[PDB]
């Protein structure tokens, strides 16, 4: 239920969702992450060989605004095969080439927009996803077939036509509100009509384990950089440039904030609500680490949900496995390594 | 442990067209996907086209119905056929290649102009 009113290169994981077993079927993945802006060109590779039938995640971003994505394909190993991922983008010289090396608590709801200008090619695109927690459970993309909120979790699916023309309205509605800001942007910046732009919107509301309000979030972006945002207080508005000022008196002057604060506190929160208790199997679910060491010393953690844990050198960074659960792993050059996952009776401690 | 050997380039009239070709090296089992990615004014070099050993083609979008590749069922060797160029196409084009373990080769280039 949402409302209703610099340049990153990126990092490349090549991995299994399952451990591998030749013969066995399973999922090969690529995630990227960290990078902006958000044009970017993704293959698989199977010896030497492009991939036919490659499919990829909703365009999400976190919270320094660099944007990730999952590319993942059905894919059964063999002796002779060997596999990579390739990767353009704008801060590459050459594609880069990874291959694969076979060898209690609280919750959330947020809402991801990302609009990006296309000069002289037809509308921008638009994206927009909805998280609760770690689980993406809606979508919208304005290039997609339906021009309408789609489901990606099963317990949304239960929600009737009234639901689903109100969220493709308020989305619409959300794309509009970007597509405008773009030209206005263009001109408080004095940029071309040539070049391309993003405008990234975040914002949601967090609840205790007592599904009381905690925090509320509202964020806006420029070119991956801070433009506007909503204080943690709800009631006042962060400006970062002489060309934001110009934005927060309009929306004081409007009380802007009051209507958001009176989302995030309550119509956010209720909403939460409902969708953990319609998807209390997933959502409420936790999944303990399946953990062990790797000796350079690497200690590893698969099939753990959800995606927040603590691993204490190189730290990888946590990446989805593509059927709900997260990895990750870190690495060292008399040691131990500490695991403290919101799943785990208590931390965990391992060592040679 | 692979060359590349490009040839092609130069400069054309507006409409016109132009075949470059790509021949590699080495042994003819050791050389998969060839192509060529183009340089941009930029840092990066975008996808032109490529071809796979079997003949399974990929384009970038900006040369779609103008370019077309090919290769040869003998000899590891490539052609790129750019019709229709424009000033937009201007850029050194680099030839590249993929072993069948995704190890990547990379030709010098070949500097491109449409007037």
């Amino acid at each position: 239920y949402m409302l209703d009113l610099i340049q990153r290169t990126p990092k490349i994981q090549v991995y299994s969702r399952h451990p591998a077993e030749n013969g066995k079927s399973n999922f090969l993945n690529c995630y990227v992450s960290g990078f902006h802006p958000s044009d970017i060109e993704v293959d698989l590779l199977k010896n030497g060989e492009r991939i036919e039938k490659v499919e990829h995640s909703d365009l999400s971003f976190s919270k320094d605004w660099s944007f990730y994505l999952l590319y993942y394909t059905e894919f059964t190993p063999t002796e002779k095969d060997e596999y990579a991922c390739r990767v353009n983008h704008v801060t590459l010289s050459q594609p880069k080439i990874v291959k694969w090396d076979r060898d209690s608590g609280s919750h959330s709801m947020r809402y991801f927009f990302t609009s990006v200008s296309r000069p002289g090619r037809g509308e921008p695109r638009f994206i927009a996803v909805g998280y609760v927690d770690d689980t993406q459970f809606v979508r919208f993309d304005s290039d997609a077939a339906s021009q309408r909120m789609e489901p990606r979790a099963p317990w949304i699916e239960q929600e009737g036509p009234e639901y689903w023309d109100g969220e493709t309205r308020k989305v619409k509605a959300h794309s509009q509100t970007h597509r405008v800001d773009l030209g206005t942007l263009r001109g408080c910046y004095n940029q071309s009509e040539a070049g391309s732009h993003t405008v990234q919107r975040m914002y949601g509301c967090d609840v205790g384990s007592d599904w009381r309000f905690l925090r509320g979030y509202h964020q806006y972006a420029y070119d991956g950089k801070d433009y506007i945002a909503l204080k943690e207080d709800l009631r006042s508005w962060t400006a970062a440039d002489m060309c934001a000022q110009t934005t927060k008196h309009k929306w004081e002057a409007a009380h802007v904030a009051e209507q958001l604060r009176a989302y995030l506190e309550g119509t956010c929160v209720e909403w939460l609500r409902r969708y953990l208790e319609n998807g209390k199997e997933t959502l409420q679910r936790t999944d303990a680490p399946k953990t062990h060491m790797t000796h350079t010393l690497r200690c590893w953690a698969l099939s753990f949900y959800p995606a927040e844990i603590t691993l204490t050198t190189e730290l990888v960074e946590t990446r989805p496995a593509g059927d709900g659960t997260f990895q990750k792993w870190a690495a060292v050059v008399r040691y131990t390594c500490h695991v403290q996952h919101e799943g785990l009776p208590k931390p965990l401690t391992l060592r040679w | 442990e692979v060359k590349l050997v490009e040839s092609g380039g130069g400069l054309v009239q507006p409409g016109g067209s132009l075949r470059l070709s790509c021949a590699a090296s080495g042994s003819i089992f050791s050389i998969n996907t060839m192509g060529w990615y183009r340089q941009t004014p930029g840092k990066q070099r975008d996808l032109v086209a490529d071809i796979s050993s079997g003949g399974s083609t990929k384009y970038g979008d900006s040369v779609k119905g103008r370019f077309t590749i090919s290769r040869d069922n003998t000899k590891n060797t490539v052609y790129l056929q750019m019709n229709s160029l424009k000033p937009e196409d201007t850029a050194v084009y680099y030839c590249y290649g993929l072993s069948y373990s995704n190890d990547d080769y990379w030709g010098q280039g070949t500097q491109v102009t449409v007037s």
